[PDB]
RNA sequence: CAAGCUUGAGUCUCGUAGAGGGGGGUAGAAUUCCAGGUGUAGCGGUGAAAUGCGUAGAGAUCUGGAGGAAUACCGGUGGCGAAGGCGGCCCCCUGGACGAAGACUGACGCUCAGGUGCGAAAGCGUGGGGAGCAAACAGGAUUAGAUACCCUGGUAGUCCACGCCGUAAACGAUGUCGACUUGGAGGUUGUGCCCUUGAGGCGUGGCUUCCGGAGCUAACGCGUUAAGUCGACCGCCUGGGGA
């Protein structure tokens, strides 16, 4: 597709956003690869960091099952 | 993945949905590579061998459009 | 990596017009300041060899600049030596 | 000096001392000469995965322009505190005062 | 730091001397010093209860505080001194009121530091407050067995105890031997490890360095006589019996623990 | 590090002839202009010109005869590190008179044949055939 | 030898990307153990079985706790680094690299025997730790024989700190630096301009990937990052064994 971050001019990605960030994680808690998302390599490396921050702060689960 | 089946849903379609979810998650396909230890040397060799074929296919796709009508 | 204020102070102190910013006196002064700052850093992290190559390069560049200044006109070489406490 | 984006999740039961601890942290920052930026409380959001056998904590976020000494002071206070569950501290390129996506 | 010397003589060839430039190069504190009389392994009946003890060098005793009952009053540390009655060093501590005491020196301590004790002390190496207030996972030293008794656990040169649980009124600890034990929560402990962590690196070099410490040479039962030791006897280097003590008790393997009063505190035997 | 400007000039002109270029612009020099004068006099090149006030640039025009380049082989002789000095008797002859063996001496840098005619030796600069 | 210049080299100013290096913390999956609750005759493994684990409760599940390693997806002929090599996240110090527009010293530049430093893994010494894997070793299996490939255990070691060696197919089998030489299709990173209504359009630097012209080569093949033509320097080669 196209990089929506560049389309909307989103300079930085913050982990605090969840409603517009859940679209980049699969139902199993795995990150949607770039070949499927249609995202540039500049923003994929920032999306991964934001998702990791959210996982650390219990904003996005690592996987569907935890306990 | 949670595949809790609701009412008025056949077991056949429920099991097919569960199988499709497992396939898209790729959990079954990960054991065939996590069942043994791959050396970093072997992993890098496999990665380049897969990368070489992956654009060789596209190179041939873009090169076969010049001749060989059928 | 000296701070902007630290670099500006060295430029003002050593450059004649306060705008030279790159002669064989101000450059050597900045190199000496960086080496002295990194002395304690390496004395703490004695096993930072990757960051040590930059310090070695700075030492080599400073040695080349000092040799060039001595070959060109050795009065500012001597003045810079005692100003910076250069061993040689 | 440097800008940080501290956030922490505290226990849900003893969540009445959150204003007191926030006031104490702000007083410490001001005594350490730190220009406190935005400070928000997200309430008690249910945790995605439970931490220490509890499924919901209380989120507190604050951007602070304070020296690294008092930042380490705050980190140690978070580590030694018993009510707080987790604490995230990260450096920021520049001072940010815009509202968080949670409060929209 | 460990310093090895040149082989100028047999005895200096194989000796290293662990030194410390921060130790007080002078005299100890007289008001806190007492008399230490050596027994040489003799008891009130005159018999030799413990062998390989005698001689050595004259030593004094320094009153080291282990209870740490000064609550609410901070104190500073003046200097470190070598204690011949133990393997670690002793820190001289001066309180706000004017008291002077000897404390076990933590690893992270130096002249000019400040420490306190009580239920409101900060968590830094050198302080002392109850294990109930001490957070779980802490590595402490000079741990008590009973509330207010003093201190008996992890008082050597390089020993430390690790807290792992706070179940109710009791807490669980791993000692240096690898043993889990339960202690009262109201007991006190000093944060951090001990100062002289490299005491074991020393080597004596000669029998003279051991005679200086005062341990007599050990004679071998196989070299003794049958009457003197069970292993003695024979027309040469011979042995036809299991290794046993001079009193018949088996040495290698046979456990000799019979205390059943404190079996409720031993979470797991050392291994 | 550019340690030989004459070799750079020879390489540039040889590559231009191979690639069938029209003009080869380069940073010029006094010796470069002196060599270009000899090339124009001998007809191996078509034209040379120095255009520049602060940084003079020589823009030589390549000469082609029926497709084949006029210059067959350009070779540096007295490269920096191996200097060649031959007297009048032992002055070189390139391609039995069909090529030039340019010689630099006291009376400027005219050519090998002119050096022999004047009776003075010198140092060999370039073999052009 | 002297007096000048910036085009070589270097500095400052604003920005950018990165698993670059060192030190300390924290989250999670999973494996292995410890104890308890359900739980009954099998479990594990292989081409086939067996050594091995089980009614002394094995395998399965749940609960609570202990310990070590690295961080599933991201993840790519993606990125960095002189080379070796680096991958959760955060904090502190710091090296290196690239870009618009500038200002500045003025050949201060390249190579370099002898020397210095770094340098995969394996190995050695001391002090720790050790979950999993796994030389040596034991047992089982195959084979005429198997001191091995198949299996169950299993120590050193692989994990940490401080020390020693400078060994690899340490490879791009292609030494370091400067200039020139048709083109096409990309990846990554920055900047300039035009109406940016959509990664619309035209340019412009650094790194990197695949074809491919001249040319070169014994040929495979290199081919603007050349193995095309030259310049400066170092190291190495002179039949195969012996070695
Ligand atoms: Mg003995
Ligand atoms: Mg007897
Ligand atoms: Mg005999
Ligand atoms: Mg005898
Ligand atoms: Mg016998
Ligand atoms: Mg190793
Ligand atoms: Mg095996
Ligand atoms: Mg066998
Ligand atoms: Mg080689
Ligand atoms: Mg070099
Ligand atoms: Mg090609």
């Amino acid at each position: 597709k196209f990089c929506r971050f560049t389309a909307e001019g989103v300079q930085e990605i913050d982990y605090k956003d969840i409603a517009t960030l859940k679209n980049y994680i699969t139902e199993s808690g795995k990150i949607v690869p770039s070949r499927i998302t249609g995202t540039r390599a500049k923003y994929q490396r920032q999306l991964a960091r934001a998702i990791k921050r959210a996982r650390y702060l219990s904003l996005l689960p690592y996987t569907d099952r935890h306990q | 993945p949670v595949i809790k089946v609701r009412e008025n849903e056949p077991f056949d379609v429920a099991l097919r949905r569960f199988k499709r979810s497992c396939e898209k998650a790729g959990v079954l396909a990960e054991v065939r590579r996590r069942e043994f230890y791959e050396k970093p040397t072997t992993e890098r060799k496999r990665a380049k061998a897969s990368a070489v074929k992956r654009h060789a296919k596209k190179l041939a796709r873009e090169n076969a459009r010049r001749t060989r009508l059928y | 990596s000296l701070s902007t204020e630290a670099t500006a102070k060295i430029v003002s102190e050593f450059g004649r017009d306060a705008n030279d910013t790159g002669s064989t006196e101000v450059q050597v002064a900045l190199l000496t300041a960086q080496i002295n700052h990194l002395q304690g850093h390496f004395a703490e992290h004695k096993k930072d060899h990757h960051s040590r190559r930059g310090l070695l390069r700075m030492v080599s560049q400073r040695r080349k600049l000092l040799d060039y200044l001595k070959r060109k006109d050795v009065a500012r070489y001597t003045q810079l030596i005692e100003r910076l406490g250069l061993r040689r | 000096m440097r800008h940080y984006e501290i956030v922490f999740m505290v226990h849900p039961d003893q969540s009445e001392q959150v204003p007191g601890m926030i006031e104490r942290y702000t007083a410490a920052i001001t005594g350490a000469e730190g220009k406190i930026h935005r400070l928000e409380d997200w309430g008690r959001r249910q945790l995605a995965y439970p931490i220490n056998k509890l499924h919901k904590a209380h989120y507190v976020l604050m951007n602070v322009e304070a020296p690294q000494e008092v930042i380490d002071e705050l980190e140690t206070t978070f580590r030694f505190n018993d009510a707080v569950i987790r604490s995230m501290v990260m450096r920021t390129k520049h001072a940010v005062t815009e509202a968080s996506p949670m409060v929209k | 730091a460990v310093v090895k010397c040149k082989p100028t003589s047999p005895g200096r060839r194989h000796v290293v001397k662990v030194v410390n430039p921060e130790l007080h190069k002078g005299k100890p504190f007289a008001p806190l010093l007492e008399k230490n009389s050596k027994s040489g392994g003799r008891n009130n009946n005159g018999r030799i209860t413990t062998r390989h003890i005698g001689g050595g060098h004259k030593q004094a005793y320094r009153i080291v505080d282990f209870k740490r009952n000064k609550d609410g009053i901070p104190a500073v540390v003046e200097r470190l001194e070598y204690d011949p009655n133990r393997s670690a060093n002793i820190a001289l501590v001066l309180y706000k009121d004017g008291e002077r005491r000897y404390i076990l020196a933590p690893k992270g301590l130096k002249a000019g530091d400040q420490i306190q004790s009580g239920v409101d002390a900060a968590i830094k190496p050198g302080n002392t407050l109850p294990m109930r207030n001490i957070p779980v996972g802490s590595t402490v030293h000079n741990v008590e067995m009973k509330p207010g008794k003093g201190g008996q656990l992890a008082r050597s040169a390089g020993t430390y105890v690790q807290i792992v649980a706070r179940d109710g009124a009791y807490v669980t600890l791993r000692l240096r031997s690898g043993e889990m034990r339960k202690v009262e929560a109201d007991c006190r402990a000093t944060l951090g490890e001990v100062g002289n962590a490299e005491h074991m690196l020393r080597v004596l070099g000669k029998a003279g360095a051991a005679r200086w410490r005062g341990v007599r040479p050990t004679v071998r039962g196989t070299a003794m006589n049958p009457v003197d030791h069970p292993h003695g006897g024979g027309e040469g280097r011979n042995f036809g019996k299991h290794p046993v003590t001079p009193w018949g008790v088996q040495t290698k393997g046979k456990k000799t623990r019979s205390n059943k009063r404190t079996d409720k505190f031993i979470v797991r035997r050392r291994s | 590090s550019m340690q030989d400007p004459i070799a750079d000039m020879l390489t540039r002109i040889r590559n231009g002839q191979a690639a069938n270029k029209a003009a080869v612009t380069m940073p010029s020099s006094k010796l470069k202009v002196a060599i270009a004068n000899v090339l124009k006099e001998e007809g191996f090149i078509e034209d040379f010109k120095v255009e520049g006030d602060t940084k003079p640039e020589l823009e030589l025009t390549l000469k082609y005869f029926q497709g084949k380049a006029v210059v067959e082989s350009i070779q540096r002789v007295s490269r920096p590190g191996l200097r060649i000095y031959k007297r009048k008797d032992e002055l070189p002859k390139v391609m039995a008179g069909l090529g030039i063996a340019v010689v630099s001496t006291s009376k400027g840098v005219m050519t090998d044949r002119a050096a022999r005619q004047a009776g003075l030796g010198g140092e060999i600069i370039c073999y052009v055939a």
